[PDB]
RNA sequence: AAACUUUCAACAACGGAUCUCUUGGUUCUCGCAUCGAUGAAGAACGCAGCGAAUUGCGAUAUGUAUUGUGAAUUGCAGAUUUUCGUGAAUCAUCAAAUCUUUGAACGCACAUUGCGCCCUCUGGUAUUCCAGGGGGCAUGCCUGUUUGAGCGUCAUU
RNA sequence: GAAACCACAGCCAAGGGAACGGGCUUGGCAGAAUCAGCGGGGAAAGAAGACCCUGUUGAGCUUGACUCUAGUUUGACAUU
RNA sequence: GAAGCCUAGGCUGUAAAGCUGGGUAGAACGGCCUCUAGUGCAGAUCUUGGUGGUAGUAGCAAAUAUUCAAAUGAGAACUUUGAAGACUGAAGUGGGGAAAGGUUCCACGUCAACAGCAGUUGGACGUGGGUUAGUCGAUCCUAAGAGAUGGGGAAGCUCC
RNA sequence: GAAAGACUAAUCGAACCAUCUAGUAGCUGGUUCCUGCCGAAGUUUCCCUCAGGAUAGCAGAAGCUCGUAUCAGUUUUAUG
RNA sequence: AGGAUUGCGACUUUUGUCAAGGAUGCUGGCGUAAUGGUUAAAUGCCGCCCGUCUUGAAACACGGACCAAGGAGUCUAACGUCUAUGCGAGUGUUUGGGUGUAAAACCCGUACGCGUAAUGAAAGUGAACGUAGGUGAGGGCCCGCAAGGGUGCAUCAUCGACCGAUCCUGAUGUCUUCGGAUGGAUUUGAGUAAGAGCAUAGCUGUUGGGACCCGAAAGAUGGUGAACUAUGCCUGAAUA
RNA sequence: UUGACCUCAAAUCAGGUAGGAAUACCCGCUGAACUUAAGCAUAUCAAUAAGCGGAGGAAAAGAAACCAACCGGGAUUGCCUUAGUAACGGCGAGUGAAGCGGCAAAAGCUCAAAUUUGAAAUCUGGCGUCUUCGACGUCCGAGUUGUAAUUUGAAGAAGGCAACUUUGUAGCUGGUCCUUGUCUAUGUUCCUUGGAACAGGACGUCAUAGAGGGUGAGAAUCCCGUGUGGCGAGGAUCCCAGUUAUUUGUAAAGUGCUUUCGACGAGUCGAGUUGUUUGGGAAUGCAGCUCUAAGUGGGUGGUAAAUUCCAUCUAAAGCUAAAUAUUGGCGAGAGACCGAUAGCGAACAAGUACAGUGAUGGAAAGAUGAAAAGAACUUUGAAAAGAGAGUGAAAAAGUACGUGAAAUUGUUGAAAGGGAAGGGCAUUUGAUCAGACAUGGGCCAGCAUCAGUUUUA
């Protein structure tokens, strides 16, 4: 607000009269005249360090740093270890990097869309987003945040022929275009690996958006980031052949107790 | 939600309900038609009025049926006859029921109640 | 008050600055108001572009004379050179500026080409009856862009003649410093005292 | 040894913390431009079948006419039958009217329900006195109209 | 059927100690619950010392302290 | 049977704390990975609200004064009537007004609170009733004063 | 103001009501959860400086280049 | 204490044995309130009331009768060192435009800020004699069976070279007063010598802001009071 | 003697118009101090608060007496840069712009100064008639001390010669833009728990509708809505589209060549001096006073003059949408915001009750249950109430009402008590309590031989 605590006019009695000092209300004839004001400890007083509008809300981020994180999130869509660890019932599904035909792009109604998720390898993931639905613990109950529920699968596409309208009313399913595609949908709650459902035209477009060795990029002055190490498997390198053949033998891991 | 002229807000929704005008409470206090009457007129629900004929389907009173006495719009209720408590001193007092539970059975008709059915898209009187 | 090994700052916050603070929360919402305004104007006007056709102009000062930029209006000399009146030009989507002058043959030609290219490509509907509509192109700047003039020959001869560019600047600068006194020294000695002889 | 004093537990007091709730606040965004001498904002005094306050309205007083919806209002009465209707209602709507005494407040005053003047109809014997019903009388400034003032000044007897 | 006051409470001597203990140390000692009186103590209550000094804190009054000022008076130009 | 609350029950951690039995009660709330803040109280002659000891104690002592029966009522040192004693002693505890209050005047009902004891009484509480002018006042005239207008000031609120 | 710095609505050596105002303070009082490791200073020079700051000293944290180095709050021989 | 074996040894004719790199063997009673746990009282010894300013407090120094809830280093504009992240002679999308499942997410690029060059008051001029120079130290690698030799980044010390200012010197030429060749100097700079920065985020520190919380005697602007009391005027009343 | 003109009056003359309110933002005047400088006086806070006058949905500003020194830009307004920079300042503390460059938005124009002079061509009111925000006709008045047409410096006019390309004013329907009304899917099937299914389990249905709210406990499918699209009504009307009347015209506009002219704002500009203000420094703007111009003239070019050139605009009169502001008003959306000592002073009959002569000051106070079903009837009492009964899932929910903590009090039970209590280490006694002897029918000690550390003959 402002002008909250300042509305009353009050100054301290001071020394002589045995009380504290600290501003008291003027002498009328009520059950209030004599009481304190202004100070942060007082009833109906001022808030200490009152909140203001011009505090920093939004945060600027580098353009290359977003595209680094967004690219790594699309790598997390594949690899089955990160998907199962981050929820998702993906036991049935034959392999991952899951691609679907372009007949999906021309779906009209929900009745068609629900039957598609059963045949592909889902619906158990959508049934999860249904038993889930429960109340909040805090005060979102009376601030238009009355229910929680968990996230479902994502449906990526290139062209629109009524795909968004069909999957809108399905409990857990979200949709997104390939051209856009941000960090929020891919890695919500700062955890990698969401269960993505790609289409054929969407999956084929990824070389034209990001790039490869011979293929360019399209984004203005962008190439994909290279890693420090080539292959993540270090245990293969340490054993291998060339490194281990050089050096002296081990000392039996754990030693004896001496000078007991 | 899709349009921008509707408020998904708990405070504004409840304020509209509790401080509604008397004419608007006619639309809120409605009741569904029975499976027998749903084949005749082809309408699922209507506003409940004074001289009717109604069946209680839920609560402690279910099984009984009687005649409606007065639509109590002030308290969001409808006093049905033969649904009473006999107090210790020997005096009958009506018990209030919300009309969403109640089911209509033999509709009362005028000029406008017929024309109301014609407006919605329903055959017959 | 002071004292470690820090730079001496200059913070001008000894007036009632908190009363006169602005925070631009409206940036996102105000963008949609402008996109709505640009769209709704095009609906009213219908087949015409939103922009007036502007000329090509060279910039002032030593810092920016090496670049060209879109001016305000076409002048009265250039509008005459193409073959039309100034009063008529204002209703066809051509900006006019009565105060800009021409002291350059290169800019004079460029803008005559710009008007002839404009007059050819646009169509005009009569006042009376038929009006064969042909959609709307919004931006005049898109169809008629501004290109930088090329004064370039990539491969070229190497004609030296022992003059030295550095020595040319030192002599030329010395003439500007001393022409004042060198005129007055010539106005004495050779003139005044020796014209008396 | 009891009473008395002090510490703990169960039940009962005193008091309203804790926990859950919420038709209210606070900030931010988006849209639109509408007070008054045709009497405003504010103020007093009144009006309901039974109201003191709050909410509405002005002796046409919790309102009248006009339009829409189509049977209520409800603490207790009481009707009206208006209930196949030119129509219930503390409903919504709102374009015709009413609008006490005041207030920029305007006939002169105003710690007064003080004191006058003009036109007009009706009573008491009445151009002049008394009462009653109705309509009027402020200040500055502008445009015009009608009477005028000044050897300020022009022509004619 | 109240108020002031109230860290916790209420027996002395000497010692040492922020140099005058109701609580620490060494001795004297020590018996439920209570009622009239009384002014020896509780450095008893009253009021962030008014005396005194400090503050780069003030105000009232005085003056050949420093810098100003309404009023008044002399001269120039305008009214002429 | 969620939260909260009570418990000379139990277990773990050096500790900040956590888990759990029994009782009470009747709608929401936890763990693990991260984000974020109006994020932990014994003190401030701290702020607001509540309750103690002190204590059934200080005290309820100025205006000379009360007593006997009868009635009403559940109940009478205190109300109503009788009888006896008293005082103010007409510059009065008498009879009327001004300022100021505003129904306190008066009748019928009736004692939860108030009348620092009591109460059947009351300037209390509930429901009604009551102020009649040609001659009494106001209205009218002027006093010390106040104050429009014609004018002249002032950027102006307005000043003379 | 028949003079006391009197009285001016319990307010007078300059009334009361709101606002600027959360006025300023080198001065007083307070400043909310556990264990673990290291651990001070009251001294030098300048200041309308002496109840206060700057500057060095003492303290912690983060470490970097190296791996028995040319070191020691000490002794001895030679020599001031 | 520890919890397969590994060691040093001793005594052994030998196998084996052992007090040798930390206790095994045999026996009895009870199997639960007996042993332990908490809790209350008694007995022995010990123990002054916390918080605070101070060289020094149990203090005859200050605050504290008691309980519940509230109650005090926060946010911002410029910044410094250190740390993580992205790109790296460059870096920064978000004033603004394009799009959109609509304050989000995604895309676009002219400019512009800082950095890539300094030094002078200014007029101005403006960084390679040489493997971007020698000397002393230097990790690491190379040659060698070793002793030792070779090559030596970072950095530290040290003497030189180059650019700017400062003070002298003043060549060919030439509007005869301009021009500044080459050579120098106990001077001098926040310079060059195979570039390091820019952007975001975090703890700590700084300066302005109410600025960790409460606290003056004052000062200024614009208003309200002569029912008390001070004094004068108009009109009434009162005093055996 | 009669009638004009010029100045000034009067009327309850005919008809109009001005005041106050609100004030968040906007245009002016007026004008502080606390504070900072560790003191204090210029400075700073500040060209700010309070005070006074005046507007609108915006206001102000605006078509160069400008910025520049370039190969020159081209009305105003705002945002990003310029820059914490050039300057100012007891040169201390501190203060502090603008040009170019990139964007948002772009729109331009009117009088005076010339003779219609072969026809005051112009306008208010009165009276009359019509299709009434007006139009037509007629009668007085205004006005020649100047009302129309014509022209505004970008020009422009008056003549001569020469080719001509253009035109205009009403209402009717429809779209468009607002205010609105109505219509448009799917279970209340079976079983357990309960006072009550909106809970749990089984079996379905609709989905361009699984936003939100209501109903006796967490409802897409019970109700209102939501989503998708239809169908009305009532205004606004020139914005567009399509039509129909008209009926403008011999009049209005534009352009090539050539000759003569080409009117441009005065107690102003500019100078001196005083006070105030700015970053503006021999003086940035404003105001008072004294002096007072000019015709290739006057202004400016960020150091005072005199002398000579160059570049740039044309002052002393006026109008104008947009991008920009907004703690006030009317109408809609949202939130990592507060949750009844918080949040506005106010979730309740709050600017209310109450205090002051007066300006002003200014509180506390939310929750029975799904439903009042708000406790009939007996009996004790003068009555209030009490015991029973009765309602309800519960009266350990009784209108002193959800839950009901601590201080603080009463009763019962257990323990101790010779000038206080209350703690720490260790036992004993009294109370009370966890923990693997169950399968077929661990706790507490004793002796022997060793190891490690010691003690005593």
């Amino acid at each position: 607000s402002e002008k909250a605590g300042h509305q009353t006019s009050a100054e301290s009695w001071g020394t002589g009269r045995a009380v504290a000092r600290i501003p008291r209300v003027g002498g009328g004839g009520t059950h209030r005249s004599g009481q304190a004001a202004f100070g942060n400890m007082c009833r109906g007083g001022r808030m200490f360090a009152p909140t203001k509008t011009w505090r920093k809300w939004n945060v600027k981020v580098n353009q290359n740093e977003k595209r680094y994180a967004t690219a790594s999130a699309i790598a997390a869509s594949a690899v089955p270890s990160l998907v199962l660890a981050r929820g998702h019932r993906v036991e049935k599904v034959p392999s991952i990097p899951l691609v679907v035909s372009d007949d999906l792009q021309s779906i009209q109604k929900t009745k068609e869309a629900v039957a598609a998720l059963k045949a592909v390898g889902a619906h158990s993931d959508v049934i999860k987003v249904v038993k889930s639905k429960k109340l909040r613990a805090g005060k979102g109950k009376y601030r238009n945040r009355r229910f929680t529920q968990r996230r479902g699968p994502l449906v990526v596409y290139s062209e629109d022929n009524g795909v968004v309208k069909a999957f809108r009313n399905v409990p857990g399913v979200e949709t997104a275009n390939v051209a856009s595609l941000g960090l929020l949908q891919l890695a919500p709650g700062a955890h990698l690996g969401r269960f993505v459902i790609w289409t054929q035209s969407a999956f084929s477009k990824l070389d034209q958006i990001w790039g490869s060795e011979t293929v360019a990029s399209v984004k203005a002055g962008y190439a994909l980031p290279s890693n420090i190490i080539s292959t993540s498997d270090v245990t293969r390198i340490i054993n291998s052949t060339e490194i281990q053949s050089v050096l002296r033998a081990a000392g039996q891991a754990t030693q004896k107790r001496t000078h007991v | 939600k899709q349009s921008l002229d509707v408020s998904s807000d708990r405070r504004k929704a409840r304020k509209a309900y509790f401080t509604a005008p008397s004419s608007e409470r006619r639309v809120l206090l409605s009741a569904p038609l029975s499976k027998e009457l749903r084949e005749q007129y082809n309408i699922k629900a209507l506003p409940i009025r004074k001289e009717d004929e109604v069946l209680v389907v839920r609560g402690s009173k279910k099984g009984q049926e009687g005649k409606v006495s007065s639509v109590y719009r002030l308290k969001f209720a409808v006093q049905v006859d033969k649904l009473t408590k006999e107090k210790s001193n020997g005096a009958s007092v009506p018990t209030n029921i919300h009309p969403s539970k109640v089911v209509i059975t033999k509709l009362h008709l005028d000029k406008d109640r017929k024309a109301l059915i014609q407006r919605k898209g329903g055959k017959l009187e | 008050a002071i004292s470690k090994n820090l730079p001496i700052l200059k913070n001008h916050f000894r007036k009632h600055w908190q009363e006169r603070v602005k925070v631009h929360f409206d940036q996102a919402g105000k963008k949609v108001s402008r996109r709505h305004a640009r769209a709704s104007k095009a609906a009213k006007i219908a087949p015409r572009p939103l922009d007036l056709l502007r000329p090509v102009v060279r910039a002032p000062t030593v810092k920016y004379n090496r670049k060209v930029r879109a001016g305000r209006g076409f002048t009265l000399a250039e509008i005459k050179a193409a073959g039309l009146t100034p009063a008529y030009a204002r209703t066809i989507g051509i900006a006019v500026d009565h105060r800009r002058q021409n002291r350059n043959q290169e800019i004079l030609d460029l803008n005559i080409q710009r008007l002839k290219e404009y007059q050819s490509k646009i169509i005009v509907f009569p006042r009376k009856g038929k009006a064969p509509e042909a959609e709307q192109t919004l931006s005049a700047a898109a169809s008629f862009p501004i290109v930088q003039p090329v004064t370039d020959s990539e491969t070229r001869a190497v004609e030296d003649n022992g003059e030295s560019a550095y020595r040319t600047l030192r002599l030329a600068r010395s003439d500007k410093r001393y022409k004042g006194i060198r005129e007055k020294r010539a106005k004495d000695k050779a003139e005044a005292e020796a014209e008396k002889k």
